[PDB]
C-alpha cells in the first residue's frame, strides 16, 4: 500500500494535463496546460496579488493575464513555467505531498536525453519525491490496449505521432510526426464557420467553436460522396445553440474539418497526411514486423476521438497495404486517456516495483540513472 | 438544472405571496390615514378662517 | 416540462418584483401621509388655541 | 472609531450634492449645486453682505443673484465654485471640521484624471483632510446592490451613463454617455405642459412641474396602446392641485416624458436611447462576460426612478439580445442614492482602511498618488 495508492501519474500534455493515482480508472484531474501572469498590477475582491495563475484559473481570468504554454508540440519548453504546473498538480489539483508520494511520468516520443534527465533533476531535487519513472507516451497507450507491438497513432493538441513499438520497444527511426493536431483544427473549423456566414466575435464565442468540433465533427468515410451528399441536402444538417438562443447551424463542414487530417492541403500544409504517414512508418520499419504492425493500429489522443476515424483508416490503409495482409485499426472509447490509463496500469503493477528510480539511484547516479 | 429550477420556482412564489398579503394591510392602512389626513385638514382650515375672522 | 417550470418561475418571479415595489412606493407613500397628518392635527390644535384665545 | 465614525461621505452632483457619515443609511445633506452671486448691492434684514449664496439659500434667493452650476454633466467646469459648495458641506451642512476627518468622495466615469489630480490637491491643500479616495459613481451603485460585475445605467440630473464593471474594474471602452437627463426631462414635461393649455408663469409655477414630473410620471410599458388607452379615456387622467387651488390635470403627458428616455427625437435628440444604449455597451464588451452583464443589469439616478422604468428595460432588451441569454434588470427603491449609500458601505468597511490616500501618501508622491 505504502506505495500501491501512493503512485502518481502525470501525463503532461500540450493541451491538457491529465493526472491522478496508478489504480485509478481515468484521472482525478484534467486541466489546461497554461500559466497565465497578470498584465496589471491588482486584485479579486477577498484575495491578495497573485504573481501567476495555472489551468483553469488562468483560462477563466485570460483577459488580464498574458497566457504561456510550457509544452510546445509535446517537448518542454520552459522549465520555469513547467515546475509551475507541476507544483500546481500535486499541491492544489490532487492535494498531495509530493514527497511521500512516487511518480510516474511521461515523454515524448523522441524527447531529447537531456530534458529526461532535466525533469528528473527537478523531480527529485526540486520536488523531493520518494522514486519516479518517465514512460514514452506511445508506448503506454499500447500497453493499455493489452498488447506490446504495434503502431500507435498518437494525436493529441498540438502533435501527431506514428510510434511502431516492438515488444515494448518504441523504434526511434521509423517515428513519424505531424504538427498538425486539435489546436489546428478548432482554429479551421473556425474559419470554415465564419466562412458559412458567422461571427464568433466575443470570447464566448470563440470558445465554444470548440465544444462544435468536439461534439458535431465526424470522420467521413467516403469523403467524396458525402460532400455530393451535403448538396442533395438530407436531413445530414446540424444546429448546435450557442450560450444563448443563437442557434447556430453546421450541416457540411461537420466533416471537412477532420477531413483536414487525411488532407493537410485545407490548411496549407505540404506533409503527407495520417494515413499514408502511418504507412510510411511502416514501410521504414522490419519487414518481418510489418505484418505485426499492420493487424495493431493502436489509436489514443483527443483528436482521434472523430467517430469514423477508424473505418476511414482502416479503409485508407488497406488499399496502401499489399493484400495479403490483415489491416487492424483498435480505437477503444477512453482513447483520450489511453496514455493515462497504460500508465496507471502499469505503475500500479506488480512487476514494476523494480524499475522505479529512488532517490537512492539518483543521489548516487546523477540524472543519469533514468534516462536509460 | 430542474429539481433547481422548481425548487427556486417555489420559494419565489412562496415569497411573492408573503409580500402580496404585506400589501393588502399597508394599501389599506392607508385609506384610513390619508381619509382621516384629509378630515383633519378641513377641520384646522374652518377654524383657520374662524380665528381670521374673530381676530 | 421545464421549459414549462423556468416559465412559470420567470412569470412568478416577475409578479413577485412588481408587487414588491408596488409596495416600496405606498409604504413610502406613507411615512409621507402619515407625517403630513401629524404635521397638520399639531398645526390645528395650535390653531384652535389661538382662536380660544382671541375669542 | 477614530474614523469609523469620522468617514464622510460626499457624492458631487449635476443638479444635487448628497453628503453624511460613513455609516448612516442615508446621506445626512442634500442640496442644490448652485452657487449664487447677488446681482445688485443690499442685504437682508440682519445680516450681512453677502458675497455668495449656495445650495437652497441661492436657489430661495434666485431672483437677486445670478445662479452657476459648477458640475456640467457630471464633471467639474468651475473649481472657484466647487470649493464653494465643498466648503458649504463641510461647515454648515454636515458642520464638522474637515481636517479630523477622512473623506470619500465620487467622480464621473470618464472623468479626466487631470481633475481627480486637482480635487486632490483642493482636498489635501485648502480643506487639509487627514486623508480621502475618489470612488467612480457607478461603481459604488453596482457595489451597494451586492456584487461586483454587471452594467449600471446611471441616470441623475445633467447625465445619463453606462459603465460595465467586471470584478470592480469599470470598462472604460465600453462606457457610454448620454447627455439628457431629468433636467431635460422636467423643460420637456413643462412644455408638453403649457401644451395641453397651460401656463406656467410666475417662478411658482415652473418649480413645481418638476414636482409633478416626480410625483405623476410613469414609464409604460406598451407606450404604444397606452396613447390608445389615453384616447379611449380611461380613469388614466391625473389632477395635481398647484401652490393655490387651481387644479392642474395630467392624464396622458404623464408618460409621453419618460418616453423621452428611449425616443429623444421627441426632444430633437439623434442619439440613441437608454435601453439601445445598455446593448450598444454591451456588444462593445468581451464576449465571455456579456453574460454576467446582462444578467445584471442595475440602475441608479433620480431619473431611473419613474415606475415602470424596469419593465420596459427588461422587455426592451429581452428583445435586442439573443434568447439563449438571461435578462435581468435590477432597480432598488433606494436608487436615487445608490451611489452615495455604496460610499457609505465602502468606507466604513473594515478593508477599505488600507486604501485611503493620507497626507503621509500626498505630501510624500504629489497629486499623482491617488490619481492611480
Amino acid at each position: 500500500d505504502e506505495d500501491e495508492t501512493t503512485a502518481l501519474v502525470c501525463d503532461n500534455g500540450s493541451g491538457l494535463v491529465k493526472a491522478g493515482f496508478a489504480g485509478d480508472d481515468a484521472p482525478r484531474a484534467v486541466f489546461p496546460s497554461i500559466v497565465g501572469r497578470p498584465r496589471h498590477q491588482g486584485v479579486m475582491v477577498g484575495m491578495g496579488q497573485k504573481d501567476s495563475y495555472v489551468g483553469d484559473e488562468a483560462q477563466s481570468k485570460r483577459g488580464i493575464l498574458t497566457l504561456k504554454y510550457p509544452i510546445e508540440h509535446g517537448i518542454i519548453t520552459n522549465w520555469d513555467d513547467m515546475e509551475k504546473i507541476w507544483h500546481h498538480t500535486f499541491y492544489n489539483e490532487l492535494r498531495v505531498a509530493p514527497e511521500e508520494h512516487p511518480t510516474l511520468l511521461t515523454e515524448a516520443p523522441l524527447n531529447p536525453k537531456a530534458n529526461r534527465e532535466k525533469m528528473t533533476q527537478i523531480m527529485f531535487e526540486t520536488f523531493n519525491v520518494p522514486a519516479m519513472y518517465v514512460a514514452i507516451q506511445a508506448v503506454l497507450s499500447l500497453y493499455a490496449s493489452g498488447r506490446t507491438t504495434g503502431i500507435v497513432l498518437d494525436s493529441g493538441d498540438g502533435v501527431t505521432h506514428n510510434v511502431p513499438i516492438y515488444e515494448g520497444y518504441a523504434l526511434p527511426h521509423a517515428i513519424m510526426r505531424l504538427d498538425l493536431a486539435g489546436r489546428d483544427l478548432t482554429d479551421y473549423l473556425m474559419k470554415i464557420l465564419t466562412e458559412r456566414g458567422y461571427s464568433f466575435v466575443t470570447t464566448a464565442e470563440r470558445e465554444i467553436v470548440r465544444d462544435i468540433k468536439e461534439k458535431l465533427c465526424y470522420v467521413a468515410l467516403d469523403f467524396e460522396n458525402e460532400m455530393a451528399t451535403a448538396a442533395s441536402s438530407s436531413s445530414l444538417e446540424k444546429s448546435y445553440e450557442l450560450p444563448d438562443g443563437q442557434v447556430i447551424t453546421i450541416g457540411n463542414e461537420r466533416f471537412r474539418c477532420p477531413e483536414t487530417l487525411f488532407q493537410p492541403s485545407f490548411i496549407g500544409m505540404e506533409s503527407a497526411g495520417i494515413h499514408e504517414t502511418t504507412y510510411n512508418s511502416i514501410m521504414k520499419c522490419d519487414i518481418d514486423i510489418r505484418k505485426d504492425l499492420y493487424a495493431n493500429n493502436v489509436m489514443s489522443g483527443g483528436t482521434t476521438m472523430y467517430p469514423g476515424i477508424a473505418d476511414r483508416m482502416q479503409k485508407e490503409i488497406t488499399a496502401l497495404a499489399p493484400s495479403t495482409m490483415k489491416i487492424k485499426i483498435i480505437a477503444p472509447p477512453e482513447r483520450k486517456y489511453s496514455v493515462w490509463i497504460g500508465g496507471s496500469i502499469l505503475a500500479s503493477l506488480s512487476t514494476f516495483q523494480q524499475m522505479w528510480i529512488t532517490k537512492q539511484e539518483y543521489d548516487e547516479a546523477g540524472p543519469s540513472i533514468v534516462h536509460r | 438544472d430542474l429539481e433547481r429550477a422548481e425548487e427556486r420556482a417555489e420559494l419565489s412564489e412562496g415569497k411573492c405571496a408573503e409580500l402580496e398579503e404585506e400589501l393588502k394591510t399597508v394599501t389599506n392602512n392607508l385609506k384610513s390615514l390619508e381619509a382621516q389626513a384629509e378630515k383633519y385638514s378641513q377641520k384646522e382650515d374652518k377654524y383657520e378662517e374662524e380665528i381670521k375672522v374673530l381676530s
